[PDB]
């Protein structure tokens, strides 16, 4: 879910929300794909 | 990017086993379609390659018939040294053009190994038979 | 021309005939990168043949 | 057609066992037999009998007990022995261990037979 | 690039049901430039094209 | 920048597999529009093309008798071998 | 022309049978019947016969009972089974399960019009 841009806020902290909004919830930035995608397609190329 | 490309050589080391097993484990699983009625199999097969399913056993792993999936370097340096050497049969008069386009299309390093020795002994017995012709012609004018 | 093969040479053309068809067909190399991103991911890169 | 074969998984897989059915006898059907083959050229089977590498187990004879005690048979007649010596083996085709053992099972009902049709000549002949 | 042709996957690979449709095919030829041809005229030019 | 084309190759590689396909798709669309009383396959095709469709095999797709849509680097490098053998053998 | 063609997407696609309409019987014909060609040079055809792979189905002629028990027939007719036994072949021309299917139906209408022609005949001469 990490890959497809789904960020659990249960994972990185305890919860004392399930809304779709920034002031409570956290935007999540998609920079480990760019590295995984190195090398799947470095795969494709060998 | 030489001294970078080896810490993601771990990944691709296992990996590349992975596509080993699966094309090991996949063979296995075609030779048993083939004694199941399909058609598709007669076309896509020679006729020796539909016939070894009735001598015996062919139901026991490639590995233990002494085959097995491979792509390493071995089997890399013993592919191109094949063909640069069917190119140094090419010219010098050695190897047909009908037989080297059955070396490029072959997929197998048996079957061109053995296109190399047939042709190597087509012609070979043909320079005998010439050089036998051309001696025995001359003793007859001679006689 | 069939004389002059031997038995573990008639066994590599049938097993390499069977490969050289159906990694063509199915594009057998896409489906080991989608398992390689399941290598990366998981640490499990899992394959069914039937 | 379930006789002695096994269709799963888009094949049409078998032991060897030809379950020779559905076709009726020899008297009752107007070509004389289901005629599976032309070689001897009229190769006649019924509704009953079985085949196992062009040996047939015929069903219109029985098992003497003499021949039961000894070869170990299981069905009342002969077909009927070749049918429960592949009950195994019609599940699982493709064994090694299973082929080894249909084989060997053939070959005795084979014998098994064959004692019983020389015994069968004999009686008949004297 | 873009070159996606239609290739044989196995072309060393002949058996006898590919052999049995080509002899039926080349079969087919034949009654076409039988039909076809008018008298001898046109029957050696078309058999050296089918050759 | 090649090290930047590896990162963008998963989006290629899905790529011509959907074009391989469609292509698979397209000749067998094109297989069934020939038996179907058209002119135009006539000019495009050969004297002997026309008449495999009369063999009693046609209705099946192509990828079951041995011939696929393929843009690999098995190709590329066989029609690189076959044009250099057509010139070293037009020569000599 | 709606005659066993399905003439959809621009093409007109054909399972073999040829319905041949339209023209008029025998009589009421002045050229005789349609020609379907020339081989006999004249082959006649007349508004009810059907033909598939070169062989005509006649309409002039009548199913006898014994002839429709046995092959399993539907029509009055010899061609009006045919028109029965091609219904399913009809919105499929390129299905391959039914071009064997109706190469097996057609040829077994075949048959029994031919052995309701040797019938004929010979009660005719007797
Ligand atoms: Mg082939
Ligand atoms: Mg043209």
């Amino acid at each position: 879910d990490l890959l497809n841009g789904r960020l659990h806020m249960s994972d990185l902290e305890l919860v004392l929300i399930k809304a779709a909004y920034i002031p409570d919830r956290l935007q999540h930035y998609p920079i480990m794909n760019s590295k995984l995608n190195v090398l799947r397609g470095e795969e494709s190329k060998r | 990017t030489l001294q970078s490309s080896h810490i993601t050589e771990w990944l691709f080391t296992i990996h590349d086993d992975v596509k080993k097993r699966a094309l090991e484990c996949f063979l296995e699983t075609a030779k048993v379609a083939l004694k199941g009625r399909n058609k598709k199999f007669q076309y896509i097969l020679s006729d020796t390659s539909t016939r070894v399913m009735e001598i015996d056993g062919d139901e026991f792993a490639e590995a233990d018939y002494g085959l097995v999936v491979d792509n390493s370097n071995g089997t890399q340096e013993l592919q191109q040294k094949l063909d640069t050497l069917a190119q140094a049969a090419l010219q010098t008069q050695t190897l047909s053009f009908s037989t080297i386009t059955k070396l490029y299309t072959s997929s197998s390093l048996a079957e061109k190994q053995r296109l190399i020795e047939k042709d190597e002994k087509q012609i070979r017995e043909r320079q005998a038979q010439a050089q036998k012709e051309q001696l025995e012609a001359q003793q007859q004018i001679a006689a | 021309d069939y004389y002059t093969y031997e038995w573990q040479d008639i066994r590599e053309v049938r097993a390499n005939e069977l490969l050289n068809h159906y990694i063509k067909e199915y594009d057998i190399p896409l489906i080991f990168n989608n398992g390689f991103m399941d290598a990366m991911t998981c640490g499990e890169e899992i394959y069914q043949c039937d | 057609a379930f006789g002695g074969w096994l269709n799963t998984q888009g094949g049409d897989f078998t032991n060897g066992v030809t379950f020779i059915n559905e076709g009726g006898s020899h008297e009752e059907n107007p070509y004389q037999g289901i005629q599976i083959g032309v070689d001897g050229a009229p190769n006649l089977v019924e509704q009953g009998e079985v085949v196992y590498d062009d040996y047939v187990f015929s069903d219109r004879m029985e098992i003497p007990d003499d021949i039961r005690k000894e070869y170990k048979l299981r069905g009342k007649t002969f077909a009927k022995a070749a049918k429960s010596a592949q009950r195994e083996s019609e599940e699982r085709p493709n064994d090694p261990l299973s082929t080894k053992g249909l084989q060997a099972a053939m070959e005795r009902i084979a014998t098994a037979q064959e004692e019983a049709r020389q015994r069968k000549e004999a009686h008949r002949e004297g | 690039v873009f070159d996606f042709k239609v290739v044989v996957t196995n072309p060393n690979a002949i058996s006898e049901i590919e052999d049995n449709k080509k002899n039926e095919l080349l079969q087919r030829l034949q009654e076409m430039i039988t039909d076809t041809s008018i008298s001898e005229d046109e029957y050696n030019i078309k058999l050296e094209k089918l050759n």
